[PDB]
RNA sequence: CAUGUUGGAACAAUGUAGGUAAGGGAAGUCGGCAAGCCGGAUCCGUAACUUCGGGAUAAGGAUUGGCUCUAAGGGCUGGCAG
RNA sequence: UACCUGGUUGAUCCUGCCAGUAGCAUAUGCUUGUCUCAAAGAUUAAGCCAUGCAUGUCUAAGUACGCACGGCCGGUACAGUGAAACUGCGAAUGGCUCAUUAAAUCAGUUAUGGUUCCUUUGGUCGCUCGACUUGGAUAACUGUGGUAAUUCUAGAGCUAAUACAUGCCGACGGGCGCUGACCCCCUUCGCGGGGGGGAUGCGUGCAUUUAUCAGUGGUGACUCUAGAUAACCUCGGGCCGAUCGCACGCCCGGCGGCGACGACCCAUUCGAACGUCUGCCCUAUCAACUUUCGAUGGUAGUCGCCGUGCCUACCAUGGUGACCACGGGUGACGGGGAAUCAGGGUUCGAUUCCGGAGAGGGAGCCUGAGAAACGGCUACCACAUCCAAGGAAGGCAGCAGGCGCGCAAAUU
RNA sequence: UAAAGUUGCUGCAGUUAAAAAGCUCGUAGUUGGAUCUUGGGAGCGGCCGUCCCCUGCUCGGCGCCGGCCCGAAGCGUUUACUUUGAAAAAAUUAGAGUGUUCAAAGCAGGCCGCCUGGAUACCGCAGCUAGGAAUAAUGGAAUAGGACCGCGGUUCUAUUUUGUUG
RNA sequence: CGCUACUACCGAUUGGAUGGUUUAGUGAGGCCCUCGGAUCGGCCCCGCCGGGGUGCCCUGGCGGAGCGCUGA
């Protein structure tokens, strides 16, 4: 341990890849990118598992080396690329385009969208800051380090971009009454309006989140990640909306789906 | 009065040369809302490790403790007390984790006995990672 | 090598500590500069990072900054007179940083006579038979001697630095790393620390 | 004061009184007799045993010249100056 | 399944152990038809190793004049392949073992406003008055050789680059801060006076230092991020593009697309590193310990990537302990866990996941973003190999396998 | 390891089976009497059973004309205790679904391209946080260097304001 | 008290053998510092004269130093 580490084992991987343990040691260590190892996609989980264009890990080699796939507008052969929130996939030959939201669960779902969805994404601010000549700079969760941003772009604010120039479109503020998702903890993915942040100086404020069936959870500010405003998002939602429906409750529609549709 | 020593005491903020036809004093408030006392503004103590007048930035474990020795040179040891819970014989068991607080000589009289609220900074010596924010001393007040 | 380790010492409590690793290389300790004053010697060290550190062994030539009338110039550094740590750096004259030395004094005098359009130093009757630098002192408009003529005010400089401009060397302080920086930088004393300094080395002497 | 109550010239043995010896180092001898090693000071360290006083300068180590420097330790005169 | 039974007596009731009873995980004895999972030289010797393998790498895109091949017949150099070999990245991941190590390792929790970071990713890459390709080696090659011997290298003769070097056309016309010949103008009795225009020379953008006008934005709180002015720019130098091939089209010697490669810096991602709080097994036949040769603080430096007695000079006399310090032992790597359990506990955890440590014992370092690296070197210390006696060479606690050791553990 | 209630916190023994120091003092350690907002109301459930109270002075309205109050936020004796939330790698265990032909397993599968899982708990302590205020610690005025006031002065620095200009 | 068998104990021997830490002495090798200078290139004014501007001179075929200064 005298240098940084290049192998990633199948157990100690991150636990919303879904990765049997019985095939291989080892899981797809993600090169390093945009986002972090443990919230993130690898391109060869999501195009081998999910989808099975790919039986091994040679065929996304034989996708990748093609260059059909195109994350963000952008061309990318790394078959261990981590795609993490709000990455918009696009296969320009087949014409599907899948936005990557976090499900119910807090697993990544195959959320398929319409090319005008394609087109845009949303980005969480994570800092401002003022470059080499008072040009105010601003990275976002996705390392988008955008200049000249609007000066009422502050820190916990969501930008929504355009792929092919990469300026902001326009832009959603901080507010109390906004949708939002939980992009982490115990209440990841679940979409909900926001009542109160609670101030604590010096250590992590916690928002208090309500969503649309009328249940308060509350999360760090470190997850929550505004989306729209009231009751309408700007992003296409997955099946479900991020209510999160209890396993009794589960149970319950389990039940009508195999005796109704048998 | 002052420097003592062999180097000239001052502050790396204040310039003291100016022209002429009362030295001013490089006070700041800690933060996390401790009221800085009037002992570190109108004082002429100069000192490097001070929260109030010098340069060191509280962050991290806000503690508390009660003052035991006072013979070092603007550092005190306080002592932390609390009860360690064993499982088995489902009771408590008293110990102590005494600790060297650096303390500011804007707090000018202190006696032993006294409860400090200190704060978690970067090791200002081999065994110092805390400064004296407040103090607020115990029963009697007057003799 | 030099270890900068925090573990091959003894414990608060008074126990020898047990070494559970050997000397690493970030542990990392470099022999000391001990920067002469001489014609200008530096080596470089490759450092974690593969960043460049400069070693300056000698240099004789500063760049010492006058504060009260806002004016930096490279300037020859010439003699040390003070050194707080240690009294054998003063025997042995190294440069390392908040070291008092003797700067050349006529860059910043050179400036004082072309800013203000005055001498200083210049003994009781000694003026200039050659006659270069008393053309500085003479010929204005009767205008743009009137610019100067409001400079002339608030121009007298403390008496205390008179002394080390007719003498031709001022007390100077160094405020940059020369073990590190590969450099002399620092800043002229005036006020009550020049005040200090000079009973400090005044003490001794007698 | 005039070498101890005399001078001169030689430099044999054996003496008395000093010294030094390669390699070994008590084998010599009744017996280490005689000689030799150790030796002052400053800083370390110091056992068995003990009548607790000692043993003890136990045993065993290191340093020591010359020169040029620095630091600390004081009096008299009306936290300072001379 | 919250359980007991035999044994002291002539006989009885107790205390009390011994012995039975069930699981588990090591060895071994006897026995054996099918099928499915499957641990395995940990305990003793972190003992010793013959032999073989375990780390190499090229696309259209740095460098091909090997005919080793080869399409073309005569093309303004170069078709396509191509061993070398030089470049530049990897070899610091993985794998093995558990020897050391008892507030150490490690676990949860927090700090980096106290640092570093190859790569990936996104920014910035004519902001700086200030040249249609520039030097001269060197490997493979060729030809000569030395030693018994090594993945040993010498002398000689060529030639390349994204290696090593050196350097400027362009943007470029100016703009901006001092310095000032002289210029516009009257006031009042000419001196004083109230504002402007300007012939100049200089300094010019992010690193070291010091300053205030300040403080465009941000923080729980900055000596923060930016802005302004005066200098400095390390010969062991901060960039400021002499690189490459896809399609080549526009226009009358200029313009232009699509990408590699490269670049000081900023922000990421992977981290690493030092610190915050709390937490461990036995021991008093270990009660006081630390400090002159740093022990705990103050101060000013040195060094380091950074905070800090990390280290050096001056000071101060502190620091810890019956709430078990200090010293010692451990068949002690720590935790996630495992066996057994009515409920509470007792014992185990070398062992595939995370963190640590080491490569026969110690010590030292070169290169690199990152080793104090051992399938890298340099010494000594044990062991041990080839030798023509002059000298070379070696590190299986990697995969197999052999010896030894044992109660104890697999196919070169 | 259980049986071992033959190491005992739950949960053992000490007159005679093994065992209370010869006696008292005494420091840590451990443990420490009682005492402080209780009743009763109030509307609506069906004589009884819940909600709310013996608390205060930056910012929006259902507004009226130096102001008559409710809506968001800086605030109010300290700690233990309990309650919930945050945050907590998988794997293992407990568990949900699923006919590996059963099972131990594993993460898959089902219907004639579609549908569908890959949950969920547990994760002692220590830290974070917001309710509750019984129990147990702890604070305040008794040389009044007291709470509430409205008053009268002693000094320093901004801005609401002095027609530009000092 | 007398026989056998086994296990611990004291004990002259200034006993013996393995480790572990460590005081002194000597101290290999690497690293830094002050030197060093085996060697290998620049550059210059002259000489024989070219070659071209008109003896100036742009670059070269050569010999020679005070090795002049300078680099590694």
């Amino acid at each position: 341990a005298r240098g940084p580490k290049k192998h990633l084992k199948r157990v100690a991987a991150p636990k919303h890849w879904m990765l049997d343990k019985l095939t291989s040691v080892f899981a797809p260590r993600p090169s390093t990118g945009p986002h972090k190892l443990r919230e993130c996609l690898p391109l060869i989980i999501f195009l081998r598992n999910k989808l099975k264009y790919a039986l091994t890990g040679d065929e996304v080699k034989k996708i990748c080396m093609q260059r059909f796939i195109k994350i963000d507008g952008k061309v990318r052969a790394d078959i261990t690329y981590p795609a993490g929130f709000m990455d918009v996939i696009s296969i320009d030959k087949t014409g599907e385009n899948f936005r990557l939201i976090y499900d119910t669960k807090g697993r990544f779902a195959v959320h398929r969208i319409t090319p005008e969805e394609a087109k845009y994404k949303l980005c969480k601010v994570r800092k401002i800051f003022v470059g080499t000549k008072g040009i105010p700079h601003l990275v976002t969760h996705d390392a988008r380090t955008i200049r000249y941003p609007d000066p009422l772009i502050k820190m916990n604010d969501t930008i929504q971009i355009d792929l092919e120039t990469g300026k902001i479109t326009d832009f959603i503020k901080f507010d109390t009454g906004n949708l939002c998702m939980v992009t982490g903890g115990a209440n990841l993915g679940r979409i909900g309006v926001i009542t109160n942040r609670e101030r604590h100086p010096g250590s992590f404020d916690v928002v208090h989140v309500k969503d649309a069936n009328g249940n308060s959870f509350a999360t760090r500010l470190s997850n929550i990640f505004v989306i729209g405003k009231g009751n309408k998002p700007w992003i296409s939602l997955p099946r479900g909306k991020g209510i999160r429906l209890t396993i009794a409750e589960e149970r319950d529609k389990r039940l009508a789906a195999k005796q109704s549709s048998g | 009065d002052i420097q003592t020593e062999r180097a000239y005491q001052k502050q790396p903020t204040i310039f003291q040369n100016k022209k002429r036809v009362k030295l001013p004093r490089y006070y700041k408030n800690i933060g996390l809302g401790f009221k800085t006392p009037k002992e570190a503004i109108e004082g002429t103590y100069i000192d490097k490790k001070c929260p109030f007048t010098g340069n060191v930035s509280i962050r991290g474990r806000i503690l508390s403790g009660v003052v035991t020795k006072m013979k070092m040179q603007r550092t005190i040891v306080i002592r932390r007390d609390y009860l360690h819970y064993i499982r088995k014989y489902n009771r408590f068991e008293k110990r102590h984790k005494n600790m060297s607080v650096h303390l500011s000589p804007c707090f000018r009289d202190v006696q032993i006995g006294d409860i400090v609220t200190v704060g978690e900074c970067r090791p200002l010596s081999k065994t110092v990672r805390f400064n004296v924010l407040k103090v607020t001393k115990a029963a009697g007040t007057k003799k | 090598g030099i270890s900068r380790d925090n573990w091959h010492k003894r414990r608060k409590t008074g126990g020898k500590r047990k070494p559970y690793h050997k000397k690493r290389k970030y542990e990392l300790g470099r022999p000391a500069a001990n920067t002469k004053i001489g014609p200008r010697r530096i080596h470089t060290v490759r450092v974690r990072g593969g960043n460049k550190k400069y070693r300056a062994l000698r240099l004789d030539v500063g760049n010492f900054s006058w504060g009260s009338e806002c004016c930096t110039r490279k300037t020859r550094i010439i003699d040390v007179v003070y050194n707080a740590s240690n009294n054998e750096l003063v025997r042995t004259k190294t440069l390392v940083k908040n070291c008092i030395v003797l700067i050349d004094s006529t860059p910043y005098r050179q400036w004082y006579e072309s800013h203000y359009a005055l001498p200083l130093g210049r003994k009781k009757g000694a003026k200039l038979t050659p006659e270069e630098e008393e053309i500085l002192n003479k010929k204005r408009s009767k205008k743009i001697q009137k610019k100067y003529d409001e400079r002339k005010k608030n121009a007298k400089i403390s008496s205390l630095l008179e002394e080390q401009f007719q003498q031709g060397k001022l007390l100077a302080c160094i405020a940059s790393r020369p073990g590190q920086c590969g450099r002399a930088d620092g800043y002229v004393l005036e006020g009550k620390e020049l005040e200090f300094y000079l009973r400090k080395i005044k003490a001794r002497k007698g």
